[PDB]
């Protein structure tokens, strides 16, 4: 436990840093922001366009022209406008389900992942995964997932099975492993060995069917007991 | 002082032999970036950087110990 | 079979509504924002679709490669495995696939160029050799790590209990399954040689961005109301006051016409990011994984799974 608080404790310490030291981490958040803005400008910029009318100006027309003159006109400022506008809506409604199609990538995280913990492979980030924490920000939100990703590895000799008596004996859980001398029943994701007896290991049949099982002693839990 | 590419013909970079991350991605995987006196280098991108995996049917690798990461996301 | 890019098109807005008239480029002007928010919309595109491969196939921290040898306990891959008497690797179904599958500068000859994927087809398939040669050494958990060599048959003893069948069943039969596999990917090849039909989804995609194109150039021909479809020609004969008022037509028309072009693809440039995310997800949790989600990862329970790229696409082998 102690250990892992700390592993826990540091790393969520580098998050400050990774975010202070760095704009470049949300640039997704940062990005929708601008693009909106970025399609405001345009739209507004477009006031100022003629689309071939006189003057950009309404008044302008209205001004110096009778408006049978203006009418003709006022078209393509509207006619101009006008389109303008589709085009600056349309494009929110295309953004806008892409919004809406990574909310639901959120409203899932943060259903699967923060409330449950998830399965799903590299769905709550590289690694098998822990937990996570939202944090809000603005017009977005970030997970904090606490993922869990082993390290440091160590061959060893495996093998599908055990002869023992010629029945089989499969692990029960977690492969079997040797590290060349004593053959050893270990859980697969963390090397924790421990020495076999049929409680590690289910019998299946006889040998030979299988292919690779090696020979070995499947110690007794009883018979030390009914040694006496 | 010109490499023409797949992509189109590039100007004031200079090829290199040696593959790297990408970088600055240009097309058909010829990623420029600046670093070597430095100049900006254009060169076919390293997909990844290589490993292979010592298989062997009876060769299993347990990992002993782990870390937590933190992401974000 | 996912479609996962889709080509990444660029168009000049000017030179496709202007042939060489600074006088229509004039009246361009005029518009403004137009010819440059198209670009700004066919680039936003244009760079995702470089993103979406990017996180389709590059999920793989180090290229891979399997063993010299394969001892696979029986299943036998080298249908899948990348070939190694082909230039470019691509195993052998993969060629297949781009064969049964389908100019490039008839369609760039109005400003309407098609810049190559940031990728290249020669690279992709280094990928899905690496996520194909760490899946059948390294079990799974190249994903979650340090890629592991685990003995394969060590493997389908875990992807097994994942299903719930208990493992003894696998050691047990293993010569058995070793034969259903191998002949199970042998159809593989036939299902894709004897048939067009299985790629409809790939080969539909590349049509219906041709199919757009073409008709984005027709218009070019067409009057849209003006006294003809040439740009010079209104200039030739008449006096500009003249072909100002056609030339509005034209520009008029055209303007238009790049943003149907243009809003259709960003229409369907998002059904495929929409459909990115599925492959990345397949990608991620089937191959990568061992897939709970029922029939997400084909029907049945899901034991592993082999990607295979396909032009401007991806091809996993439930
Ligand atoms: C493999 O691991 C086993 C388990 O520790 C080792 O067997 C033990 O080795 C230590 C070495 O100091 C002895 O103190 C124990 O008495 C051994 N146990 C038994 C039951 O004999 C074995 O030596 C290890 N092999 C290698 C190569 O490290
Ligand atoms: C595991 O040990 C057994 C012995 O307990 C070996 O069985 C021998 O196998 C050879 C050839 O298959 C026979 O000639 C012997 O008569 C067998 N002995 C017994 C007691 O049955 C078996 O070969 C060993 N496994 C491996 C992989 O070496
Ligand atoms: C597991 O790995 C961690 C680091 O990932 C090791 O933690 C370090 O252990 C050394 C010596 O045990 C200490 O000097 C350091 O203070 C530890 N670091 C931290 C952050 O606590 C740990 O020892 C490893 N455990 C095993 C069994 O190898
Ligand atoms: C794996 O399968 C491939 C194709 O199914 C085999 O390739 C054939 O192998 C035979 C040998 O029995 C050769 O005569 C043929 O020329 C091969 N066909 C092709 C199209 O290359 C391969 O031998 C099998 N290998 C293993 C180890 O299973
Ligand atoms: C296990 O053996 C392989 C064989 O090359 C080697 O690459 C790997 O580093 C070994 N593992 C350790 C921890 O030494
Ligand atoms: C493993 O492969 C070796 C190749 O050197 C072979 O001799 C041995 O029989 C195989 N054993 C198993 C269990 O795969
Ligand atoms: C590149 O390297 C090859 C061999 O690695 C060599 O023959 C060639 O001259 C080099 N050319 C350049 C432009 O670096």
């Amino acid at each position: 436990q102690k250990l892992i608080a700390n592993q826990f404790n540091s790393a969520i310490g580098k998050i400050q840093d990774s975010l202070s030291s760095t704009a470049s981490a949300l640039g997704k958040l940062q990005d929708v922001v601008n693009q909106n803005a970025q399609a405001l400008n345009t739209l507004v910029k477009q006031l100022s366009s003629n689309f071939g009318a006189i003057s950009s100006v309404l008044n302008d027309i209205l001004s110096r022209l009778d408006p049978p003159e203006a009418e003709v006109q006022i078209d393509r400022l509207i006619t101009g406008r006008l389109q303008s506008l589709q085009t600056y809506v349309t494009q929110q409604l295309i953004r806008a389900a892409e919004i809406r199609a990574s909310a639901n990538l959120a409203a899932t995280k943060m259903s699967e992942c923060v409330l449950g913990q998830s399965k799903r492979v590299d769905f709550c980030g590289k690694g098998y995964h822990l937990m996570s924490f939202p944090q809000s920000a603005p017009h977005g939100v970030v997970f904090l997932h606490v993922t869990y990703v082993p390290a440091q590895e160590k061959n060893f000799t495996t093998a599908p099975a055990i002869c023992h008596d010629g029945k089989a004996h499969f692990p029960r859980e977690g492969v079997f492993v040797s590290n060349g001398t004593h053959w050893f029943v270990t859980q697969r994701n963390f090397y924790e060995p421990q020495i076999i007896t049929t409680d590690n290991t289910f019998v299946s049949g006889n040998c030979d069917v299988v292919i690779g099982i090696v020979n070995n002693t499947v110690y007794d839990p009883l018979q030390p007991e009914l040694d006496s | 002082n010109v490499f023409q590419t797949r992509a189109g013909c590039l100007i004031g970079a200079e090829h290199v032999n040696n593959s790297y991350e990408c970088d600055i991605p240009i097309g058909a995987g010829i990623c420029a970036s600046y670093q070597t006196s430095q100049s900006i280098i254009a060169y076919t991108m390293s997909l990844g950087a290589e490993n292979s995996v010592a298989y062997s049917n009876n060769s299993i690798a347990i990992p002993t110990n782990f870390t937590i990461s933190v992401t974000t996301e | 079979i996912l479609p996962v890019s889709m080509t990444k098109t660029s168009v000049d807005c000017t030179m496709y509504i202007c042939g060489d008239s600074t006088e229509c480029s004039n009246l361009l002007l005029q518009y403004g924002s137009f010819c440059t928010q198209l670009n700004r919309a066919l680039t936003g595109i244009a760079v995702e679709q470089d993103k979406n491969t990017q996180e389709v196939f590059a999920q793989v921290k180090q290229i891979y490669k399997t063993p010299p040898i394969k001892d696979f306990g029986g299943f036998n891959f080298s249908q899948i495995l990348p070939d190694p008497s082909k230039p470019s690797k691509r195993s052998f179904i993969e060629d297949l696939l781009f064969n049964k599958v389908t100019l490039i500068c008839a369609q760039k000859f109005n400003g309407l160029t098609v810049l190559p994927p940031l990728l290249t087809d020669e690279m992709i398939a280094q990928y899905t050799s690496a996520l194909l040669a760490g899946t059948i050494t390294s079990g799974w958990t190249f994903g979650a790590g340090a890629a592991l060599q685990i003995p394969f048959a060590m493997q389908m003893a875990y992807r097994f209990n994942g299903i719930g069948v208990t493992q003894n069943v696998l050691y047990e039969n293993q010569k058995l399954i070793a034969n259903q596999f191998n002949s199970a990917i042998g159809k593989i090849q036939d299902s894709l040689s004897s048939t067009a039909s299985a790629l409809g989804k790939l080969q539909d995609v590349v049509n219906q961005n041709a199919q757009a194109l073409n008709t984005l150039v027709k218009q070019l021909s067409s009057n849209f109301g003006a006294i003809s479809s040439v740009l010079n020609d209104i200039l030739s004969r008449l006096d500009p006051p003249e072909a100002e008022v056609q030339i509005d037509r034209l520009i008029t028309g055209r303007l238009q016409s790049l943003q149907t072009y243009v809003t259709q693809q960003l229409i369907r440039a998002a059904e495929i990011r929409a459909s990115a995310n599925l492959a990345a997800t397949k990608m991620s949790e089937c191959v990568l994984g061992q897939s709970k989600r029922v029939d997400f990862c084909g029907k049945g329970y899901h034991l592993m799974s082999f990607p295979q790229s396909a032009p401007h696409g991806v091809v996993f082998l439930h």
